[PDB]
């Protein structure tokens, strides 16, 4: 849908605030919180899946992030 | 005056050998110019108008859907066909439904099925488009002259954007703009909804997923791709019935995150945007500045005010004669050795005796005098500065980051004075601005903040490679916490 | 509402202060105090706003001052013609205005 | 010269509708809130409300919320004020006022010489 | 059978009544009447003030706006004990009857 | 769940998770919304007012 | 909103056919796509940047794969 | 002089006028016609029923 | 800072932080206090009654 | 509580003395002696713990005393 394709980041923004700035700011991090705190399985699974794959910390905490930015 | 009170004051110092400076303006801020020997003005973009607006398409965000049909066929005879399949009023679509001696048909198997229902639509949204030919910008022209339509009104158009203001005392100041530069509006649309309108990139704009019609449609039955607003159903694999998709207007209000709000109820009013103008001082002059001294008694009206900017605003008035006179201001200190401040209101003048005058003035840090008139009767004033000179050092250059961030290559033509060091900057920033623009366009700022960790990390970990890359990350950190979406 | 004394009188060639008192929203919080001349017969006229400052074509003989939650008006030198109703406004905080209760000036023969 | 036209004076039952008009000459109408003062004879002043021509959007006092409605009219440059279910307190004399708005169109926040012209009085008797 | 509503969550809303009041600086935040209501929605934010907003003082000022919140078209959430379920099943034999 | 005609069976941890102004059923007045901000919003295009 | 947290995949999926079935399996693979083909630079800046990171083959695409999916999700 | 009124802080209190109502389990949050006014102190426990 | 009959200079921040019921100076309903939970407890016992 | 946040000791004091200077001043250091008296076997075991984190003898005797600072702060 059209919630799914959000007109951000297109280089347009000036100094005047914009539309959802203050509440759309942050509405990500929450639902991302808010998934990961009712779905603990599946971040327990990615945390063991970036230990197995990666060779360094760093990598293993990226394809963390990444998984668990992805999944909601 | 009109520029007293607004946290997004900025100024700009010093004039070339043509008396001419870059300025740039934007929507709710405005600027002050002063120079060593011109009058200092207040310059502010307050509207923004387009008076030929093209309807590009419309798109629809609630429907509704009447005489709804359905064709069925028997297993191995292909799929249904129905004359208003054609007739792209209708959407229609093709499902399979079980077929057998039970639904009236000699052979078991798949059978085919057709279900098509007009589409209507109640209300709409429109996208208009304006030619950059078409659009009146306005400016306020208002003198630090201490008066309690105080400024001059200009227009300025993409096809004579050369223009002048004739200020009353003031003689003429010339400002030529360049809006051709400013915002690109041939890659822009105005979205108008019910009693709301948004300012949104046209490409964007175009791939909308809802059902639109061409810009010029009137009688409303040209809708193309009605799928993304209406569903099929096979519950049970035995029936097909189509529904409406509910409204999407709060849908729509959730997609226009980053998207600014302007006004199109009584006009194409837009208060966002910049504009970087080109200023010309030859023929300023200050009223009155050969009068001589007011050697007669003050009494302050309106005592000491602090700014958002560390500038001081006094309302005083005069009761001796001589009027018109010239006003005795200084910002001196306690044992009257050094001058310590600067006049933002140039050359305090007093047109009636009667009349009380505003005065501007920028205290150093610390303790700060005020110095009115002269013996017998002078008054001397006792505000302090709180801050420090690395303090607004510092604020000054996280404004001016943040305004290069903001402004793209057109900032560093906000107090341009032609030089080539400011050529060459802007220059490499434009450059490096439009592979930014190539790389990140259409990304979220929290994704920006994980790239920038991602090649500080890079940088960190592998020597002018290393460097190179951790002032990217650490410019790309910036503009992600910067930006609001 | 606001309070200010209902009649006010003095003799002519003097000086006298008139005040007027409203609340923390309307005068001891904002600047918005005006005052306005009302002829007996005739339209009300403005003779002093933002009390810092007079308006343009009237005499420097009115003076208005804000201390605290009063507001007071000062004449210089009455005069015959300064018989008039004087009406003091504010505009409160809630972005509505008030007025005060009218106050007549007298000035002895 | 700015000049504030006013209708004349008018007779109504109580409970009956009046509208009452103040046109106003030689400035930009649509640039300029317009204000409606009464004021009953003999007694205080009491503010309505005010109409913007900039947009034409209303707002009136907490008094006279569900009784005072007035519109405006930017082809004459005048502003109507209509009261309805008049009453036998209504009796006054009724001014119009102007003043400036913001340059945004808007009038939010009023400037300080407000009520900067005055019309001549309409004067309302309610039998 | 009987089943129990829960929560209903709104659609339509409509807002009026919106009111706003001029905060200066350091005098704290604004304050309004339809704020004891709970049906006004109302928050808190920062705006310039100055002399031409006719305040002592130039500054960030307070300000609130509050709008009563009427809703108009709503959805409704109702939970069914699994006690009042109702299954309904046919049974037909091959008796070979058309 | 119910809406104006249709309705969906859906679970009932992710619908009390619906970020939507509400009221628990028991209410009868219909009128004290929770979390109305998600549904409303404040803008503020030059600090000037909201 | 409602729309970023759809009831998708929480258990309840039966035999009949759900209300978004058919293309409500897509909308992922059409918006990012689109998304793709829309803002090639920053799919470029991901190659780079899983070449980078990665060390071996399986790990560079996984880590490409992961930042092309959030681009379009994460806005 | 005229000193400005920053925040009033109130110090004494009385509670009057107190009521309650319970809902069975699983059906939501007992409710009031009576929250929607801010006057009144509300707090929401859990309780066996 | 006054008390009935007393008074005190402090620190504006401290007084900010002091968790109290507030109303804002310029209010004058008189009702509208704000963290009124400070000043209440809600006492359940034996989860039967609140 | 507010007294458990006083206005104390952030710099605004001046000549004249304090609301509760003379028989405001040792508070604390009294109740922490007599909390000392009624709780001793704490205060036992946290001489054992400075003991024996403790590396060298300053170390055990600040994490000791201010342990036993900290002791009666909670309750
Ligand atoms: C809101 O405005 C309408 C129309 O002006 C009015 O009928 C209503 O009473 C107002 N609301 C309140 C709470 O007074
Ligand atoms: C509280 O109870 C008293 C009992 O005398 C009653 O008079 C009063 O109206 C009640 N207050 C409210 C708000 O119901």
């Amino acid at each position: 849908s059209v919630a799914l394709v959000p007109h951000v980041g297109m280089g347009l923004e000036t100094r005047t605030e914009t539309w959802m700035s203050s509440e759309g700011a942050w509405k990500h991090a929450q639902r991302i919180e808010t998934w990961i705190l009712r779905h603990p399985g599946f971040t327990i699974m990615a945390a063991i899946l970036a230990y197995t794959i990666g060779t360094t910390h760093f990598q293993r905490a990226l394809i963390f992030i990444l998984l668990t930015a992805v999944a909601p | 005056m009109r520029c007293i009170g607004i946290s997004n004051r900025d100024f700009v110092e010093g004039v070339s050998g043509g008396s001419w400076v870059d300025i740039v303006l934007e929507h709710g801020s405005c600027v002050t110019t002063m120079a060593k020997n011109k009058p200092t003005l207040d310059f502010e973009l307050i509207k923004t108008e387009a008076k030929q607006p093209a309807t590009l398409r419309k798109y629809c965000i609630e429907a509704k859907l009447t005489n709804t049909t359905t064709d069925s066929r028997c297993p191995t005879q292909g799929e249904p066909s129905l004359n208003e399949e054609q007739d792209k009023r209708f959407v229609c679509k093709h499902s399979m439904v079980d077929r057998g001696w039970g639904n009236g048909c000699g052979l078991f198997g798949k059978g085919g099925i057709v279900t098509c229902a007009m589409f209507t639509c109640k209300k709409n949204m429109k996208g208009k488009v304006v030619q950059p030919e078409n659009l009146e910008y306005t400016i306020v022209i208002t003198p630090h002259s201490g008066e309690e339509k105080h400024g001059k009104e200009i227009k300025i158009t993409p096809q004579s954007s050369i223009t002048e203001a004739e200020l009353t005392g003031y003689g003429t100041v010339t400002m030529e703009c360049s809006p051709r530069t400013g915002l690109d509006f041939n890659e822009m649309v105005l979205l108008q909804m019910e009693n709301k309108a948004w300012l949104v990139h046209r490409q964007w704009f175009l791939d909308l997923p809802l059902p639109w019609l061409p810009g010029a449609d009137t009688q409303g039955s040209n809708w193309i791709q009605k799928e993304t607003l209406v569903t099929f159903k096979n519950p049970h694999a035995k029936k097909q019935d189509v529904v409406v998709l509910g409204s999407q207007e709060g849908a729509m209000h959730t997609a226009l995150t980053g998207a600014t709000e302007i006004q199109m109820s009584s006009g194409n009013l837009l208060f966002t945007g910049h504009l970087k103008c080109r200023l010309r001082m030859d023929k300023l002059q200050l009223k009155g500045m050969s009068y001589s001294m007011c050697t007669g008694k003050f009494k302050v009206v309106k005592e000491i005010a602090e700014t958002q900017h560390g500038t001081i605003v006094i309302r005083v008035q005069y009761e001796g004669d001589g009027s018109p006179c010239k006003i005795p201001f200084e910002i001196m200190d306690l044992e009257k050795r050094h001058v310590l401040g600067r006049l933002i209101t140039v050359n305090p003048i007093v047109t009636e005796k009667d009349s009380p005058v505003n005065i501007e003035a920028e205290p150093p840090f610390g303790d700060s005098y005020i110095i009115i008139g002269v013996e017998p009767g002078q008054l001397k004033l006792n505000w302090f500065k709180k801050g420090s000179s690395i303090g607004q050092m510092i604020e000054t250059t996280m404004r001016g980051a943040k305004r290069m961030a903001i402004l793209g290559d057109t900032a560093w033509d906000f107090g341009s004075l032609g030089g080539v060091f400011t050529s060459i900057g802007k220059a490499l920033h434009q450059v490096f601005g439009a592979i930014y623009g190539a790389a990140f366009s259409g990304v979220s700022w929290t994704m920006k903040i994980l790239i920038g960790v991602i090649i500080t990390w890079i940088g960190m970990n592998s020597t002018s490679l290393s460097v190179s890359l951790v002032l990217v990350g650490v410019v790309t950190l910036y503009l992600g916490v910067m930006v609001q979406a | 509402a606001l309070t200010q004394p209902a009649s006010v009188s003095g003799s002519p060639g003097q000086s006298i202060t008139i005040s007027c008192t409203g609340t923390s929203s309307d005068v001891g919080g904002f600047n918005y105090v005006s005052w306005f001349q009302q002829h007996p017969g005739k339209a009300p006229k403005l003779m002093l706003y933002d009390v810092t400052s007079r308006p343009s074509g009237v005499s420097s003989r009115f003076s208005g001052s804000k201390s605290g939650n009063t507001a007071s008006l000062t004449i210089s030198g009455l005069q015959a013609e300064d018989e008039a109703d004087y009406y003091c406004s504010s505009h409160t905080s809630r972005g509505t205005w008030v007025f005060g209760g009218g106050t007549k000036l007298t000035v002895l023969a | 010269e700015v000049q504030l036209v006013e209708s004349g004076a008018e007779v109504k039952k109580p409970g009956a509708s009046v509208k009452v008009s103040c046109k106003a000459s030689g400035y930009t109408f649509t640039s300029y809130a317009m204000h409606w003062v009464r004021q009953a004879p003999g007694q205080r002043l009491e503010w309505m409300g005010w109409i913007n021509a900039g947009n034409g959007n209303t707002k009136y006092s907490q008094k006279f919320q569900d009784r005072v409605t007035i519109t405006r009219d930017t082809s004459a440059s005048t502003a109507y004020m209509e009261l309805s279910s008049l009453r036998s307190e209504d009796t006054a004399i009724y001014y119009c006022a102007r003043d400036k708005v913001d340059d945004y169109g808007d009038y939010w926040f009023p400037t300080l010489w407000y009520f900067d012209y005055w019309g001549q009085g309409t004067l309302v008797t309610v039998s």
